[PDB]
């Protein structure tokens, strides 16, 4: 599993209807993406596009604020548990 | 919590070169596993990361 | 409370004394060839 | 004899045409060929009829040309331009060499003498307004955009001027030769544009690096 | 023909001047973004700040340094704390600046001479330490 | 790896040169 971290500080810009609602492994909302979809960007400078490969969770929403080196995506036995 | 902590972990690691590359390439630790002396980047890890 | 269930050198080793293929082609080999 | 001037750029002729009237210009993906009306300085060129052949082949083609080209004989002074591929080749046999060190010539400049002086002559100068390139790699022969920085205009004292010649073979400038750049200021001012752009890049994934200054 | 021709930022960056990484001219701010009422619950900010024990910066010669060098105006900052990301470029370029400080040392005791010079480690020595008072002597 | 079948199993032992009539 791969992570896509945000490279630069601004505004997540895309559009969410071209993304599928999910739920990760680890209980939280997210987006899951079959497509080739584009991620904005808007940092401090100029803007800036993201590239999200077909098949990943898309953990962030649009308008969001993000930071650097953030996780923003996601690419990719028999245990017993007690409570 | 496994996986949060493993991500942030192995980030740590992938950075640790191009950190000593780019700003200490003359580092004792660096020049100690980067020439290939004694060390790997993994033992340098838990010293570092 | 409640119950949830969620999903080298010793392989070397056993090659060497004796894949899923290749028992099954001999198994297929030597019905046919005979 | 023959006029390739107008012709096509990447045909095939139908005839092997005689090397001891041409200048055979060799370089890395093509011999080059300029009819060469004799001379005993072998320095003058006859751009009229061109051919151009992959190495060592007498399959001749008429050349791709960008440019207006002479009519009249010129004398020019030839020099290449490339690299060295110096390689450590494989030891197979005993004694193999460790190294092996070639010449991979891309470019060739051909340079008009002032007023098609001699190399013997007292007043032989250089004239770098006239500079033709033979490219390897698109089999063509073009005319060099120089530039002019030294005072004087079309006439001036012509053994003053430096060339300069960068970005593969495709700036071409002229200077005083007073204000000539010492070799390792070059070579520092090439790394240190690399080195800062590369600096910038790994800086830039910090999160306060938009407000940091640099120093 | 037509082939011989006759003829603050942006000049701190080139010269590799003392300047910010981006220009203040050039720069936009990130607008609006979510307002935790149109957000997850995972990407909501907790309403009280959270203890960490990574609240505070962690303390190095780097800091150190050039919180010295801006006081001596050799380097000039964004801030008056220096942040990581200049931190990193000290580290990077460290040597030059002391270089630099030993040649004004050097300066310094070629122009003033070793009396004037070595008297800051000699303060019984109360005499004048000038090269008209070495003369005169 | 030789086919299953054993036809293409001859065929293939004769392109690999293990066995030839």
């Amino acid at each position: 599993a791969e992570h896509v971290r945000a490279p630069y500080n601004g505004k997540i810009k895309f559009n969410e209807d071209l993304v599928h609602p999910t739920r990760t492994r680890h209980g939280h909302p997210a987006f899951l993406c079959y497509i080739d979809l584009s991620v904005i960007i808007e940092s401090e400078d100029i803007i800036h596009s993201v590239t999200i490969p077909p098949k990943s969770f898309l953990l962030v929403q649009n308008d969001q604020y993000v930071e650097s080196e953030q996780v923003i995506a996601e690419i990719r036995e028999r245990v017993r548990k007690y409570i | 919590s496994i996986e949060i902590w493993y991500a942030t972990s192995e980030y740590l690691r992938q950075e640790m070169n191009p950190n000593f590359r780019m700003t200490d390439p003359f580092n004792p630790v660096h020049m100690m596993s980067f020439s290939g002396a004694r060390g790997n980047a993994s033992q340098v890890h838990q010293l570092v990361g | 409370l409640v119950t949830f269930i969620y999903e080298g050198l010793p392989k070397v080793e056993q090659v060497l004394e004796v894949s899923l293929n290749l028992e099954k082609r001999i198994k297929g080999w030597n019905r046919c060839i005979t | 004899f023959i006029s390739t001037q107008g012709w096509d750029s990447e045909m095939v002729v139908d005839y092997r045409i005689n090397e001891d009237e041409f200048h055979k210009i060799s370089l890395l993906d093509c011999d080059f060929f300029i009819r060469k009306p004799p001379d005993p300085d072998n320095d003058v060129y006859d751009f009229r009829e061109m051919y151009v052949t992959p190495p060592d082949t007498d399959i001749y083609s008429v050349p791709r040309v960008l440019a207006p080209m002479p009519q009249k004989y010129i004398r020019c002074a030839m020099s290449d331009y490339g690299c060295y591929d110096v390689t450590e080749p494989p030891i197979d046999a005993p004694r193999d060499p460790l190294y092996k060190s070639e010449r991979e010539i891309s470019k060739v400049f051909l340079t008009k003498h002032y007023r098609n002086r001699r190399l013997n002559d007292p007043e032989f100068v250089l004239d770098f307004e006239e500079i033709y390139v033979i490219d390897s790699k698109t089999k063509s022969i073009t005319r060099a955009r120089v530039l002019v920085t030294v005072p004087g205009g079309r006439k001036r004292d012509r053994k003053d001027d430096l060339l300069v010649i960068r970005d593969n073979g495709n700036s071409f400038k002229i200077i005083h030769v007073g204000e000539r750049d010492d070799p390792t200021t070059v070579i520092e001012r090439e790394e240190w544009t690399k080195t800062r752009e590369d600096m910038e890049k790994h800086l830039r994934k910090l999160r306060d690096f938009s407000v940091s200054n640099w120093f | 023909n037509g082939f011989v021709v006759y003829n603050g930022f942006e000049l701190d960056k080139k010269l590799g001047r003392p300047h910010p990484f981006i220009d203040p001219t050039k720069k936009k701010q990130i607008e609006t973004t979510l307002t935790s009422d149109e957000s997850w619950w995972n990407w909501r900010k907790p309403e009280k700040e959270q203890w960490s024990r990574w609240q505070r910066r962690r303390p190095d010669v780097e800091t150190v340094f050039l919180k010295a060098m801006a006081e001596t105006g050799q380097v000039k900052l964004y801030g008056k704390e220096p942040t990581l990301t200049e931190t990193s470029l000290y580290r990077a370029r460290r040597h030059l600046f002391k270089e630099e400080r030993l040649q004004a040392e050097r300066e310094r005791l070629a122009k003033e001479g070793p009396m004037a010079f070595y008297s800051e480690w000699v303060k019984a020595w109360k005499r004048d330490t000038s090269r008209e008072a070495v003369q005169k002597h | 790896w030789f086919p299953e079948e054993p036809f293409e199993a001859f065929k293939e032992m004769r392109e690999r040169k293990v066995f030839d009539v």
